[PDB]
């Protein structure tokens, strides 16, 4: 049944740096602040 | 600070192995050394057998002194040392150029760019300050130009781990602030002298470093940059290189056939 | 393999090992 | 009276040398001290600096002046701790061990603040605990262990060799920000160099000795070129028997 | 536990003790701690296994300071006690024979000869096992692996095992493909062919 | 062997 | 002695003291199992409903 | 169940020559696996009783630790001594558990106690660490157990099991301690 | 809650048995297991264990 | 019997006077030696001079008495005196008498030089100078010998330094037999009380 | 005795504060109560009363105090990201996108049960990929052969450093010189 | 000591003067009586005199509370059984076992659900005995 | 709990940081439904793959890591996906940090009593007591008993005198296997 | 431990105990060492 028929991609942490620098900008942190302050109201949802 | 002597001794043993990039020549620039030496693959150049710094027989700082190692140098080590030296004295030199608080004359064009980017000069002052102030290590903080997003964002502030150069990321260095702990220390003992928490004094070093900057130098730097990414030979070289990379993909894909 | 095989079965392991070693030793400089 | 006397002051005998002026200036400094003590009581976080087992009112013998060591203790380390506290409150890491902060913040860029501060806190601690003021002679069992590895046909060659390899390792870390440890891998000894914001527990080794290779450590005394002299002195002042009982506990 | 009562004797055997000791062996993470247990089980007569051999030889070949000499000595001794070598064992031996360039040449050739002997005995034994079941695909695979391992060792399946093989084949396709394989086994892969 | 059994060792 | 509601002999609760979740789980806490733990957070101080008219 | 009252030289000879009964029981139960004996449920029962003998005191201490809101600072030598003495009086039967408990909670602590309690506690529930550390300390310093660890282990374990129970730290006053009518 | 438990027992089941479609003869098998366990038994593949088939 | 035993012991062994925190050992709210915090503080420090180990390093193996007859030429000093003072200084750690300090000064001068040659300016050096009358090494700043302590009670000091295995007390036996017992029986030979 | 020290007004206040943000409520005590540290709930109540006695009404005082907290938190996590960047280009720290490579390894190991040999082989060919590995790799569809863009590597990290020029000197800016 | 303070060697320890004149009261409270069972007046469970009391009248309805085995009893699956019944009644040309599959799924779960409820209810009996019941000691309120 | 996304789905975008939550959702996406109670269970499923072997794979992938930090990375990832490992090594590290910090400025020395009370849970003596406690509840069987017996018969009067010194450890010598059983198969007889 | 006679058992077979030797520098009779050794070990005491 094989004969009929017939994620470890290396990612370097140095090459991501541009994206990390995007997160040091106070625009994106203004945004994460708004985001996290909207989610900080007490949730009654649980699972 | 000045490594010119140790590098004067080290360089001739590097240059024959750098002939790939360019061969033996009179004047070499620390920048081009830094980039030629920057990323070293374990695969191509390993530590040669009986590597004197591998078995901890000789220290990396003293490999410049003994001549036995200079005859038959271990490429990755020699490289690492040279990279470090060239980078650090590139830093000191650069800082001695930006660190002239001499002329309080501030260019109009610089303001013109900075307000478009940040929205004021105080905004940039504050960017530099919080980037130099809050650091994971005591390094140097750089203000540089990146051609990538350059239409949108001309400038950004990267604080580099230790003495590592921004040229290594393909960024064009404009200015630099020295937060290395020698500065912090002599600052501390400059305060107890006359005629306290670390955080606030290293931020005081940050924003008394920013006030001592010479903006004209940054004008020349930025203009040089823009001119460079505007050059034809830049485009041409890019084309020729990517052409080579394509030929290589093709021939390596044909090799298995 | 005619020798070491006999010696292993007759109880002598070490001499058998050395002799096999010696036969391979011979074969090396016989073929080369 | 100990509770009433401020933190820095020494309690001693009156020699009646005090002119009324400086006698009043002192009371004013004490009042200020009381105020700043009231605010430090509330600024107090979860973690805190370690109590020192040995008196540092004078320097650490053969190693540090008073100003050097107290620029490590009361300046850099306490900043590290303020940082650590700022960033471990309001996070899932509230009120856990120094370990479970170091270990659960390992290798992530997002929590790099917490991890760096944590590991520096540990390193400084272990450094203080690695210094015995007049030094000590390395115990027999540890010497037997080290000799079986580093020693080449010489008597306690392992001691000169270990205090050589430590020097070499120290000089071979160029950035001058970090730590040098003598550690037990669990199958063998070795001398490892950790960069700033990294720790032996994070790499799951077992630390024996610590040496502080930060330039801020040797600058006030040995200058910028004085690292060799610095290490050489450190071994005059180090604590071996500690390293030994840690080694023996590691083994069983 | 040594049996005490007749009831306890009915639970007991040397050949089963093998199983228990194999477990206790897979438990030890270091070769040194294993060696002791092994010495015991050797001394109190305990029937010893393929498995005792696999768990010993693996953790002897990973152990950093072992003289390759003793790995092979140990194998030999396990076999003298009547453990049946199998593919895993032979293959581990093979891997140990690669990582040693530091030994005398005659030693390396002696042990290579023994290893080829072993792989061939294995291949035969395994043909006899798989043939009566009309397993052809599976058998062909196992042969593919024996052949593959025997070529790195600079030899091949002997003609003998090819004879015993060919007489047990069922499909014609397999018969011809097998003669084919045997021929290719003699020459390198760039060789002239029609 | 008598020596190896009787010897004190400083000298 | 009787509670008013159903005549209970105790006052109803689930938890009382600040430490109990910690002290109960202490080995897990030194280990560091409890870092992202949402069970020791959600229900730590959780008390019964008021069932009363 | 005649408690032996202490006596002359033979009785102290046999207080000093006693050894570990916690262990001897265990041995004698084990010994039933010998070829010439059977394994007895009686021998086992005796082992069980000796192991689980620590409910009269350990239970009491569990109550002092977990059953009392705000028993002051339990590290302080004053309250600590209160607890120590009462413990040694629950062992050796000099006091009822109920009486020693009501003694503990009614013991003298500090003037204007509640109004100092408003400077620490909101609902008057202190932290339970000091209580357990003191309660283990007392059993260690008093000679309560032959093997040192057992004290701490039992006091800890019994608390952990009760943690799962509905209204865990409250108790009906009649069943909480010794009284005419008891629970099974 | 039961739903969750069942979901994650059938998942890990599916991966233990799906490993066989990942590795046929890759490993995990002992020689002693070849002796003892390859025989038909009530745990392996019984015929039927019940009356009235 | 046990209770009054405990009472006598706890009453006789209790401390008194004022501690480092300025209060009694029995004081109400504030405590000393929390969780053997002082015990550990002795564990990691230990009681030893720097001078002590410099001496025990330079002397090395050779006989104490021999050394004493050497370091005194005939007219120098009574051997009994510096023998006494040496014994009381090495074990039973004490401040060395200015006799022993003078002898050690002109003996060890190169080791003290080598220990003193690298030190920065404002940090404690190591010096033997008796220009001041008194010997108490709380008086010199602990810089006279290498001592970190003002005072250590003799018995504890002796126990601590004897927990270091350098000197021979039970090693009087033949040398090699002593070492073989040490190796094969370990230090766990005295686990056994028989 | 158990009687709330908290008067009903206080109760309503810190309850409202607590329900408008969970962060503020949990900050001091997430797991057990850490009682020797100050707590945001308290500090915020303090500066709330402070606002009220300067004449700010209820609503605006509450939202103002909450803004204070949130802005402080904004500072903190800006710092965290600023150091996060440095730490990622230091090379030894990892965000999720690389962690998926670690998980990738563990999962590949489990799924197809691997011999330690196969594992070591995996390691060396992944080392080859990691370092010598090239962007723009070509597949043969024949005539027609297509080149696409691959994963990360060190050589790629070189070519990124030279501006994809293939040369170490592109910087015309002034720097030190050596002769 | 080795057992309860309210129970001595021969039976319940007789405190009030009623016990000394009537000492049948010490040793016999009924036919669920054992000797360990004195002073604990409630006897085991499933046993005679095992029932807990609430303000003096015994609790004999426990199963009826959790809705196991009562007339008012909680029903797990209704929609299913109705759906399937509808299917059966409509026509005989098409037979739907899809409905019978949804239903038998439902049941398969129901079993474990019920064992859970029963277990929780026995825990309730235990709790009710500890913290509520007076053990038949207080006067009836219910008439 | 704060900053905890209650409604998160698997088709949500992967969070950036490494938390038990983020890593477990990640792992769910990568491996599918593979979940293990602890790290040694994972090492059970891979059968013969030690920490360091994998450590070489990761030391290859991330080039600037050490060899020690490469295994550490593995252990930290596995311990995030499952419980932390139980090892003598980590117990030692814990002890070492605990005493490297020393006393603390907590009022009653609170965190120190925490640490101390915890660290005694891992002790030999504590385990012995746990065994005696489960023993008291009749949690053993006949076999456990005969095992305890023949563990006892192996002592001498001398061993007793030595191991009765601790007042505990002899209880451990007898109960060792049973204690190890609480805290943590011959097939068919083949004859000649 | 060997086949040598200590001075101890020499005294036991002579029957002098420890008291009779009193004008001799030996204190501990049960050591194995010469007279000169005995003198040097006790020398600083007088
Ligand atoms: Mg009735
Ligand atoms: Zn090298």
């Amino acid at each position: 049944q094989q004969d009929v028929d017939n994620f470890i991609s290396p990612q370097l942490p140095q090459m991501d740096w541009r994206n990390m620098s995007a997160r040091s900008s106070e625009e994106s942190i203004r945004e994460e602040m708004r985001q996290l302050a909207e989610n900080d109201v007490m949730q009654h949802q649980r699972v | 600070l000045r490594n010119a002597r140790e590098l004067h001794r080290l360089l001739p043993a590097l240059l024959p192995l750098l002939d790939p990039p360019v061969p033996t020549g009179a004047s070499v620039c620390a920048a081009h050394l830094i980039v030629a030496t920057g990323h070293v693959s374990k695969q191509r150049e390993p530590h040669m057998s009986n590597c004197p710094v591998l078995e901890r027989k000789i220290p990396l700082s003293e490999i410049a002194s003994d001549d036995n190692f200079l005859k038959h140098p271990c490429v990755p080590c020699l490289k690492h040392r040279i990279n470090f030296l060239a980078s650090e004295d590139f830093c000191y030199d650069f800082v001695e150029r930006c660190g002239c608080g001499t002329d309080g004359a501030l260019p109009p064009e610089w303001r013109c760019i900075v307000e478009r980017q940040f929205g004021s000069m105080a905004a940039l002052v504050e960017e530099l300050v919080i980037h130099a102030s809050n650091r994971r290590e005591a390094g140097w903080t750089w203000l540089v130009y990146d051609a990538q997003q350059a239409g949108e964002r001309p400038l950004l502030v990267v604080n580099m781990p230790a003495q590592r150069s921004p040229l290594l990321l393909g960024l064009w260095p404009l200015a630099v602030v020295n937060v290395t702990e020698a500065v912090l220390v002599e600052a501390v003992r400059a305060e107890s002298s006359g005629s306290k928490k670390l955080s606030e004094i290293r931020e005081k070093v940050a924003r008394d470093a920013v006030s001592r900057m010479n903006w004209g130098f940054i004008l020349q730097q930025l203009k040089k940059a823009e001119t460079y990414y505007a050059s034809s030979d830049r485009g041409e070289k890019i084309r020729v290189h990517r052409m080579k990379l394509e030929r290589e993909a093709v021939t390596k894909a044909m090799s298995g056939l | 393999n005619a020798f070491s095989n006999m010696l292993r079965e007759n109880g002598l392991h070490d001499t058998a090992r050395e002799v096999a070693l010696c036969e391979a030793m011979n074969r090396n400089k016989e073929l080369a | 009276y100990h509770a009433y006397v401020p933190k820095g002051a020494s309690v001693q005998m009156g020699e009646t040398f005090m002119p009324s002026n400086i006698a009043t200036a002192v009371f004013r400094e004490t009042e200020a001290a009381a105020a700043r003590a009231d605010k430090t009581k509330e600024e107090t976080g979860f973690f805190s600096q370690p109590r020192l087992n040995y008196p540092v009112s004078s320097g650490i013998p053969a190693l540090f002046s008073k100003d050097q060591f107290d620029m490590q203790y009361s300046l850099f380390h306490r900043d590290v701790v303020e940082t650590l506290n700022r960033h471990t409150l309001g996070t899932p890491l509230e009120g856990h061990n120094l370990e479970t902060v170091i270990r659960k913040t390992s290798f992530d860029a997002t929590q790099a603040v917490a991890h760096t501060a944590a590991s520096e806190h540990f390193n400084y601690c272990f450094f203080y605990k690695s210094l015995r003021p007049w030094g000590t002679a390395p115990p027999p069992r540890l010497r037997e262990a080290l000799q079986l590895q580093y020693g080449t046909n010489g008597s306690a060659d392992a001691m000169d060799e270990v205090r050589r390899i430590v020097w070499v390792t120290a000089a071979s870390h160029q950035e001058r920000c970090g730590w040098v440890y003598l550690v037990w891998s669990g199958v063998h000894f070795d001398v490892v160099e950790f960069p700033h914001g990294s720790c032996p527990i994070a790499s799951d080794l077992i630390p024996l000795l610590a040496l502080n290779v930060h330039e801020s450590a040797y600058i006030l005394d040995y200058g910028t070129s004085g690292l060799k002299q610095y290490v050489e002195n450190y071994f005059k002042a180090c604590n071996w028997p500690l390293a030994e009982r840690y080694y023996l506990m590691a083994i069983g | 536990l040594e049996p005490c009562t007749p009831r306890e004797w009915l639970q007991f055997s040397h050949r089963n003790l093998a199983y228990a000791y194999n477990g206790a062996l897979r438990a030890c993470h270091s070769l040194p701690s294993m060696l002791l247990l092994y010495k015991e089980m050797k001394q109190r007569g305990v029937k010893v296994d393929v498995d005792t051999m696999n768990v010993l030889l693996t953790r002897a070949a990973r152990h950093e300071h072992i003289q390759v000499d003793d790995v092979f000595l140990l194998f030999d001794e396990l076999v003298a006690l009547g453990a049946r070598p199998d593919l895993a064992a032979a293959e581990t031996l093979h891997t140990v024979l690669s990582h040693s360039a530091s030994m005398p040449e005659e030693w390396r050739e002696a042990r290579r000869l023994q290893l080829v002997e072993l792989y061939n005995n294995l291949a035969m034994e395994e043909v006899e096992r798989l043939a009566p079941h009309r397993a052809d695909r599976l058998l062909k695979e196992q042969m593919k692996r024996f052949r593959g391992n025997l070529q790195q060792l600079g030899s091949g399946l002997r003609p003998t095992v090819y004879c015993r093989y060919l007489h047990t084949t069922h499909t014609a396709a397999v018969l011809l493909e097998e003669v084919h394989n045997f021929l290719w086994e003699l020459v390198p892969n760039d060789h002239p062919a029609m | 062997v008598s020596l190896i059994l009787s010897w004190d060792g400083p000298g | 002695r009787e509670g008013w509601l159903f005549g209970q002999q105790v006052q109803l609760h689930y938890h009382r003291f600040p430490d109990e979740q910690l002290i109960t789980n202490l080995s897990r806490w030194r280990t560091g199992e409890t870092v992202g733990d949402i069970a020791m957070q959600q229900f730590r101080n959780a008390q019964p409903f008021d069932i009363e008219d | 169940d005649i408690p032996k009252n202490l006596e002359g030289e033979r009785s102290r000879r046999d207080l000093a020559s006693r050894g570990d009964t916690e262990f001897q029981a265990l041995v004698e139960f084990i010994e039933g696996a010998s070829y010439d004996q059977l394994i007895s449920g009686r021998r086992f029962k005796k082992v069980y009783d000796v192991l689980s003998e620590n409910d009269d005191m350990f239970i009491w201490l569990c109550h002092t630790a977990m059953s009392v809101l705000n028993p002051g600072d339990m590290r302080s030598r004053l309250i600590y001594n209160h607890l120590r003495i009462l413990a040694e009086s629950v062992a050796s039967g000099e006091m009822t558990q109920r009486t020693a408990f009501r003694f503990f909670e009614s013991a003298v602590r500090s003037p204007a106690y509640r109004e100092i309690a408003k400077r620490q506690l909101e609902g008057g529930a202190a932290t339970r660490l000091a209580g357990i550390s003191a309660a283990a300390d007392v059993m260690r310093r008093m000679g309560l157990t032959r093997r040192p660890m057992s004290s701490y282990f039992e006091l800890y374990q019994r608390i952990v099991e009760r943690s799962e129970a509905m209204t865990p730290w409250g108790f009906p006053p009649l069943f909480q301690f010794e009284e005419r009518l008891s629970l099974e | 809650t039961d739903r969750i438990r069942r979901y994650f027992r059938e998942l890990e089941a599916v991966h233990t048995s799906g490993s066989a479609s990942a590795r046929g003869s890759g490993g995990g098998t002992t020689a002693e297991h070849k002796q003892q366990d390859q025989f038909y038994s009530p745990e392996n593949q019984p015929i039927s264990l019940h009356r009235n088939n | 019997m046990g209770e009054r035993m405990r009472a006598i012991i706890e009453d006789y062994s209790k401390g008194f006077g004022l501690g480092p925190h300025g209060h009694s050992p029995t004081h109400d709210t504030i405590h000393y030696n929390t969780l053997n915090a002082e015990g550990e503080r002795v564990r990691d420090l230990g009681y030893t001079d720097a001078l002590g180990r410099l001496f025990s390093e330079k002397l090395g193996d050779r006989d104490v008495h021999q050394w004493a007859v050497e370091s005194c030429a005939d007219g120098e000093a009574d051997v009994r005196q510096l023998l006494l003072s040496l014994h009381e200084w090495r074990e039973r750690g004490r401040p060395p008498s200015l006799l022993l300090a003078n002898v050690l000064s002109k003996y060890l001068e190169e080791e003290i030089a080598a220990f003193n040659k690298g030190i920065p300016e404002n940090a404690p050096k190591l010096q033997l100078e008796t220009s001041d009358g008194t010997l108490a090494h709380s008086g010199s700043g602990g810089s006279r010998s290498g001592t970190m302590w003002a005072d250590v009670d003799p018995t504890t000091f002796a126990l601590h330094q004897a927990s270091q295995s350098t000197r021979s007390t039970r090693c009087d036996e033949p040398f090699i037999l002593h070492l073989v017992k040490r190796a094969k029986l370990g230090e766990c030979v005295t686990n056994f009380t028989d | 005795d158990d009687t709330s020290t908290l008067s009903p007004e206080r109760v309503a206040l810190r309850d409202e504060l607590a329900r408008k943000s969970r962060l503020v409520a949990s900050e001091g005590m997430r797991y057990y109560n850490i009682f020797w540290v100050r707590k945001p709930l308290d500090t915020m109540e303090k500066e709330y009363y402070e606002l009220k006695r300067r004449g700010v009404d209820h609503g605006e005082a509450i939202r103002k105090v909450l803004q204070g907290f949130y802005s402080g938190l904004a500072v903190k996590k800006r710092v965290a990201a600023i150091q996060a960047e440095e730490a990622k280009l230091t090379g030894r720290f990892i965000t999720m996108r690389e962690a998926t490579v670690v998980l990738g390894v563990l999962a590949k190991l489990h799924k197809e049960q691997l011999t330690p040999h196969q594992v070591s082989l995996l390691a060396k060919e992944q080392g080859e990929t990691t370092q010598s590995g090239a962007k723009l790799t070509a597949i043969v569809s024949r005539q027609v052969e297509v080149k696409e863009t691959a994963n990360d590597s060190v050589r790629q990290l070189r070519e990124k450093a030279e501006d994809q020029t293939g040369f170490p000197d592109w910087y015309t800016g002034e720097s030190p010189t050596y002769s | 000591r080795q057992h309860d303070s309210g129970v001595n060697q021969y039976g319940l320890k007789p405190t009030n003067a009623y016990d000394y004149i009537n000492p049948t009261n010490l040793i016999n409270f009924g036919r669920g009586t054992t000797f360990d069972n004195l002073g604990v007046r409630r006897a085991g469970r499933g046993e005679i005199d095992s029932s807990p009391s609430h303000s003096g009248s015994p609790v004999f309805t426990q199963a009826k509370l959790i809705g196991l085995s009562g007339e008012e009893q909680l029903t797990m699956c209704q929609s299913e059984t109705m759906a399937l019944r509808l299917c059966m009644a409509k026509a005989g040309k098409e037979t739907c076992e899809r409905e019978s599959r949804a239903l038998d799924s439902c049941l398969g779960r129901v079993g474990h659900l019920r064992r859970a409820m029963s277990e929780a209810c026995w825990e309730f009996n235990d709790w009710f005995i500890q913290n509520v019941s007076d053990n038949h000691t207080k006067p009836f309120q219910h008439r | 709990p704060a900053e905890h996304n209650t409604l998160s789905s698997l088709r949500d975008e992967l969070r950036l940081d490494l938390t038990a939550q983020s890593l477990k959702e990640a792992w769910m996406r990568v491996s599918g439904g593979v979940y293990f109670q602890s790290v040694d269970e994972y090492y059970a499923s891979v059968d013969g793959l030690d920490a360091e072997q994998i450590g070489e794979v990761l030391a290859a992938l991330f080039p600037e890591l050490n060899c020690y930090e490469a295994q550490a990375l593995v252990q930290r990832t596995l311990e995030c996906i499952s419980r932390p490992v139980s090892a003598a090594s980590r117990q030692l590290s814990r002890t070492i940090t605990a005493e490297a910090v020393g006393l603390d400025n907590a009022p009653g020395h609170y965190t120190n009593f925490l640490e101390w009370m915890g660290r005694l849970t891992e002790t030999r003596a504590f385990k012995t007591e746990h065994a005696l406690f489960e023993f008291s509840r009749r949690k053993f069987n006949r076999d456990d008993v005969r095992v305890m017996f023949e563990n006892y018969r192996l002592m001498s009067k001398a061993t007793l005198l030595a191991d009765s010194a601790d007042s505990y450890s002899h209880f451990y010598t007898v109960l060792k296997d049973f204690a190890r059983k609480v805290a943590g198969q011959i097939g068919v007889r083949i004859d000649e | 431990d060997t086949r040598r006679r200590t001075l101890e058992d020499v005294l036991k077979r002579l029957g002098k105990t420890t008291r009779d030797l009193g004008s001799i520098p030996i204190v501990n009779p049960r050591v194995d060492v010469g007279l000169p050794t005995h003198i040097k070990r006790n020398y600083q005491l007088h």
